[PDB]
């Protein structure tokens, strides 16, 4: 019942920095590693995410990996940089410079042997492994490069564990680097085949959420990584804390994957409020809403396959499930016909600190073919010119491999249109 | 004169929290096991402790620790609280084969140990669901060996029926068809419970718009006390559970009754109506208090038990049971003229200190076999059939060790059950 | 073609089966329909495209099957046949037969006759290169020479395999040796029951370019493993073989149902076989599924499970 957590890329290590900040406060764990909470429930499932070291020390089950030290240089010097033992900081120099084959096909792969032994000794320390958990982006070099390479060796080594990851998707808004559609199409050639699930996340929808819901002026990277980390704890803490319908990640996995390639999700936090009511019908309307969709897709333009509704707090079941039933009753066209009940619930007894309730929308819609259309159309015009491709061909990548990447991606598009209507 | 109680799944275990909540309150038994200043569901130690005849087994280690760290942990013996390490993952193939095989050998010995401690075993009653992974997979594996080793014992199943509209997992119709094939061959009398009607009775007759799983199981635990824990005590007309299967199950495969409970009332409205035995028996036969969402008017009746509690004059019951045939809007089969077994125990209905059921002097639990259930099976069979038409979600099962021909096979035995419930009503 | 070639062949009785003196349970009517009794005692009917009884000649079961199938490979298109069944003497007698007597050989050397019958019939640039690869433990193993990966090469649907060893042979006994070379490196798993359990879905590829212009012809021989149960196996390594066998069959069983309903997007990438065999089943091709069986009372639950894999819904 323990989950390995690895953070890669400039994106994901920033996300996991705020993530472990939340979980430490979820149990009253000091930034040094000492327990100061007041509940046995804070005390019971520490082993799920931590290793109890002597003197009531708690080192998190977390491995930081990159090709450039500078992020971890800030983190280890920054707050919650002392909670890690310093063994976990597995990195090198000479970063990939947002080159996929540098992160995957070559250099970055040389660091991988140093990584997996630290994965091995951590997984050997687990008495009962339960799954793996990654944090990266798609359009990043050191995020997607080793991020595909690491999960390939692990699923070969651990064919039974749950392979979840939190994945930041390129937007129709920002092209930070122009090679971002080239990095996504190579990663989706690995993410479909080597994970059991993932979560698509856009920066742009979180820009929308802190603008139109939280009403915050300048949403920094601290705020969005605070925002995505709530759904990260929102997934797993029902397994840890007591609940009415306690559900494993595998209990999500058999509930959300009707076909073995479709495991991409749009998570969403329900009680997103500004500083200016709170019931289960209040929550589920925020769950249903397209503005709360943390992917840049119109889910009402798509259609839903399966919806996971994880809940937190003291809530009456019929108050949830009748309200859950009304969601299918209003827009029955929005769900697929060959699945009679399209939505799964899960209720944890314990809410997070401050709010008496919180829920988590996790959906598998047919709107995700839209975000696949952005990458493939951006793949097409760049591949015609072969524009700025000679770096990767200089790194040993063949055009057929890119052609086989996009067609396999185009295979994934053709599934969702098939199952939409 | 004793019976055993297994609890499996997250459902039937959490029900079993409420069952043993009644039986300790039945006799002034503390969570310790002694009475401050009856040998049917317990084993008394020499120190005056009474250990229950209960084993709690689950693949999830969560809900078991809620028992052995919360209350009643001084009650059960800790060798009984069998605990897995990894979840069922809501897979039948996990519970029936893949995971539950490596625990059941420990589980079967505890049943074999307690049956050796028992003398005059009446059988045992298990607690599970239908849409579950542990309470459908592992309990299917569980009643296989019990039918082998104990071929002569009564097997009772307090299963939770998958409701038509409100359902909590997408794979619930996929596991019910797998469960019923294992059930139909070996289970002697299996009760189903639909959760929507537990809401429906409580939001109208109990006037509670906030039911939790605690508030549902107090009703469910009250019925199981009425079937067994009353009937192992003195009464005017006591009936044993061995003669049930010859009273209630007319054929090999008809052993699927519906339980209900008529004096369900709040604390306030019991002050208005003085409950007689006449109006209570009518309250059992209401279509709105059926505890499983079916239309009893659209189904013929075969046999109907009426188990009683508290002060009851049987002369009034014979008028009251004649009143139902006088108020004949029920459909009764021409096979059976007199499908009305009365049983009156002298024990009163007991109150739970915290539940919202008032202290009534009399209580009636009604078991019944109707032909309305083929309508209920047809809903779950449609929910199955579209998913197998798409081969939806099946790779979590054939990736775990089942065959695609078997889900077609198990539907036909479910479909063979639908032929029988059509046959029993049409005959004249 | 629009109508899928759903077939089933019954093996004859063995002498050890006659030592038990067990009664037959199969009733032959014609080459189209053969009644399959069931004594438990309800005689059921299973209507398919064509059915071969226990007393059927090996050329005769081939001439109905392999002789309409062969020429569409050389006439532009391609064609594919499968071999589904459990371990049994009926499985070997279907494919290679005995082998002997130039007529009673299986579907393979009767085809290999009719290939080299075509080489002498008309004269073009016949180039007969052949690979032979299995799926053992979710990897495509070169049964001819496994000396790291089997790589798939794809402009509209045409899939080529890299790492395979195409051997340009031009006599009938050549691949007869290569199949012996195929079985020696094919992985088997020793067991108390069916130790010769060399359970692997396995392709056998006959690509013949017949150019003049450019004229290509590809023939595929699929050796499907039988669907098993992990409970009846009773083996504590063999399960990873077993559950990957059955899951590969159902994904293959999914896509054929995705063919007959004229579904817009047929999925392919989910299983490695139908990803490696995309255009062979999908196009204006003719797909013959074969289910072998042995009569009697032993494999009754194995018999009825094959009919569910053989039963198709029609208007
Ligand atoms: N009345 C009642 N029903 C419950 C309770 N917990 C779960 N259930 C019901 O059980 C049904 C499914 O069975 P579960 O126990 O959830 O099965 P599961 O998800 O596989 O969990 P496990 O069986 O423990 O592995 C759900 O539809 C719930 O309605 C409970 O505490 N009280
Ligand atoms: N939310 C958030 N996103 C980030 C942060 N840093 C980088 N990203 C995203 O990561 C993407 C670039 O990938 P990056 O990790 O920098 O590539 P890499 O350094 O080679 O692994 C950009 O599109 C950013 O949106 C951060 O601190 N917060
Ligand atoms: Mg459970």
């Amino acid at each position: 019942r323990e989950i390995v957590h690895i953070q890669a890329g400039q994106c994901g290590n920033q996300i996991g920095a705020k993530f472990w900040e939340v979980i430490s406060d979820e149990h009253g764990i000091d930034p040094t590693g000492s327990y100061h909470g007041d509940s046995d429930l804070q005390l019971e499932r520490i082993n799920v995410y931590y290793n109890e070291a002597a003197g009531n020390k708690y080192v998190p089950r977390a491995i930081l990996v990159d090709l450039e030290p500078g992020t971890m240089d800030s983190v280890r010097s920054g707050p919650f940089g002392q909670i890690f033992r310093p063994d976990n900081f597995v990195f090198g120099q000479s970063g990939a410079g947002n080159n996929w084959a540098k992160g995957h096909y070559t250099e970055g792969a040389e660091l991988v042997d140093s990584v997996l032994d630290v994965v091995r000794k951590e997984s050997e320390s687990c008495d009962c492994l339960q799954g793996f958990q990654l944090t990266h982006s798609l359009g990043g070099g050191t995020g997607s490069g080793m991020g595909t390479l690491l999960i390939s060796k692990i699923r070969e080594e651990y064919p039974d564990r749950i392979m979840n990851t939190f994945s930041v998707v390129p937007s129709p808004k920002v092209s930070d680097t122009v090679v971002e559609p080239y990095n996504a199409t190579l990663s989706v050639h690995q993410l479909v085949e080597n994970t059991d699930e993932t979560y698509c996340i856009d920066n742009e929808a979180l820009y929308d959420i802190c603008f139109r819901t939280l009403k915050l002026t300048t949403p920094t990277y601290g705020d969005l990584n605070h925002l995505v980390s709530a759904t990260m704890s929102g997934v797993t803490t029902c397994l840890r804390f007591p609940g009415q319908l306690n559900a494993d990640l595998r209990k999500l996995a058999v509930n959300m994957v009707p076909f073995p390639r479709l495991h991409f999700f749009m998570p969403g936090f329900a009680p997103l409020t500004s500083r200016g009511a709170l019931t289960v019908p209040e929550l589920t309307q925020q769950m249903f809403d397209a503005k709360n969709m943390m992917a840049a897709c119109d889910p009402r333009h798509g259609r839903y396959l399966t919806v996971a509704a994880v809940f937190r707090g003291r809530m009456s079941m019929k108050e949830v499930d009748e309200q859950m039933l009304n969601v299918q009753n209003k827009n029955s066209s929005y769900f697929v016909e060959w699945i009679p009940n399209n939505v799964k619930t899960a209720v944890c007894d314990i809410p997070p600190r401050g709010l008496k309730m919180s829920a988590t929308f996790i959906g598998n819609s047919t709107a995700i073919q839209e975000l696949f259309k952005r990458i493939s159309e951006q793949f097409t015009a760049m591949f015609r010119r072969k524009a700025f491709l000679h770096w990767y061909t200089g790194e040993g990548m063949d055009e057929m491999e890119f052609t086989e990447a996009e067609s396999n991606m185009n295979d994934l598009v053709s599934e969702y249109q098939q199952y939409q209507d | 004169r004793e019976c055993i109680s297994i609890h499996v799944g997250q459902a039937g275990v959490q029900i079993g929290n409420a069952c043993w909540e009644l039986y300790c309150l039945e006799h002034g038994i503390q969570p310790d096991g002694q009475m401050p200043s009856f040998n049917t569901f317990f084993s008394e130690t020499g120190a005056g402790k009474h250990v229950p005849r209960a084993v709690f087994v689950d693949l999830e280690p969560t809900v078991i620790d809620e028992v052995r760290t919360g209350t009643y942990r001084q009650l059960f013996h800790p060798e009984q609280l069998i605990t897995g390490k990894e979840d069922a993952a809501n897979n039948y193939a996990r519970g029936h084969y893949t995971i539950g095989k490596e625990i059941i050998d420990l589980v079967l010995d505890r049943i074999r140990k307690l049956a050796d401690q028992c003398t005059g075993l009446q059988g045992f009653s298990v607690f599970h669901s239908f849409g579950g992974g542990t309470g459908s997979g592992f309990t299917s594996l569980l009643m296989e060996r019990l039918s082998v080793d104990y071929g002569k014992k009564s097997k009772l199943e307090f299963s939770i029926y998958p409701a038509p509209q409100v359902s909590t997992a997408v794979v619930e119709p996929y596991n019910s068809i797998l469960t019923t094939h294992t059930t139909l061959e070996h289970s002697d009398c299996a009760f189903m419970v639909d959760n929507e009607a537990i809401y429906d009775i409580c939001r109208r007759n109990l006037d509670i718009e906030r039911p939790t799983y605690t508030n549902l199981n107090r009703l469910i635990g009250q019925i199981v006390s009425s079937i067994t824990a009353s009937l192992r005590f003195d009464g005017a007309l006591n009936v044993d559970l061995t003669e049930f299967q010859t009273n209630l199950v007319p054929y090999p495969r008809a052993h699927f009754p519906l339980a209900t409970y008529a004096p369900v009332i709040s604390a306030e409205k019991a002050y208005h109506e003085q409950l007689s035995v006449a109006e209570i028996t009518n309250a059992c036969f209401e279509p709105a208090n059926q505890m499983v969402k079916c239309d009893p008017r659209h189904g013929k009746y075969m046999a109907c038990c009426l188990l009683y509690r508290g002060d009851v004059v049987p002369k009034d019951v014979n008028a009251a049971i004649a009143t139902i045939k006088t108020k004949r809007t029920i459909q009764f089969v021409d096979w059976c003229p007199t499908g009305f077994k009365v049983g009156i125990n002298y024990e009163p209905p007991t109150v739970v200190p915290g539940g919202d059921l008032a202290k009534v002097q009399r209580a009636v639990c009604m078991l019944s076999n109707t032909t309305a259930i083929a309508e209920a099976w047809a809903r779950l069979d449609h929910k199955f059939d579209l998913m197998y038409a798409k081969r939806a979600f099946v790779h979590w099962y054939v990736g775990e060790g089942m065959e695609e021909g078997e889900f077609s096979e198990a539907r036909e035995d479910m479909a063979a059950l639908e032929k029988d419930y059509e046959e029993v009503g049409v005959d004249s | 073609n629009q109508n899928i070639q759903v077939y089933v062949r019954v093996r004859p009785l063995n002498s050890r089966e006659r030592c038990i003196r067990s009664a037959e349970v199969v009733d032959v009517v014609g080459p189209r329909e053969v009644v399959t009794r069931h004594t438990l005692k309800l005689t059921k009917k299973f209507t398919f495209d064509r059915s071969f009884g226990p007393e059927s000649k090996q050329c005769d079961v081939y001439s109905v099957v392999v002789s309409p199938l062969i020429e569409e490979v050389l006439n532009g298109y391609n064609c594919t046949v499968f071999a589904y069944g459990q371990t049994g003497t009926g499985k070997t007698h279907t494919m290679v037969g005995n082998w002997e007597d130039d007529s009673d050989i299986g579907i393979i050397p009767r085809a290999l006759s009719h290939l080299f019958d075509e080489l002498r019939m008309m004269e073009v640039e016949y180039t007969m290169r052949i690979s032979y690869l299995e799926l053992y433990n979710e990897e495509l193993c070169d049964l001819l020479s496994t000396d790291t990966k089997i790589r798939i090469f794809d402009k509209k649907g045409s899939v080529i395999i890299q790492g395979l060893e195409e051997i340009p042979v031009h006599s009938k006994d050549d691949v007869y040796k290569l199949l012996e070379k195929g079985k020696e490196r094919r992985k088997t798993a020793t067991t108390l029951m069916n130790a010769q359990s060399s359970r692997s879905h396995t392709v056998f590829s006959i690509v013949v370019h017949i150019r003049e212009m450019l004229k290509i012809g590809k023939l595929n021989l699929v050796d499907l493993a039988g669907s098993e149960n992990v409970s009846k196996a009773g083996n504590e390594i063999r399960v990873r073989e077993t559950v990957n066998i059955n899951q590969s069959l159902l994904t293959l069983g999914r896509v054929i149902t995705a063919l007959v309903d004229r579904a817009p997007h047929v999925p392919y990438r989910e299983s490695k076989l139908t990803r490696l065999l995309q255009e062979s089943l999908g196009g204006r091709t003719k797909t013959s599924i074969i289910a072998t069986i042995s009569p009697g009372h032993k494999d009754i639950e194995e018999t009825l499970s094959t009919l569910e894999y053989a039963h198709r819904a029609k208007n």
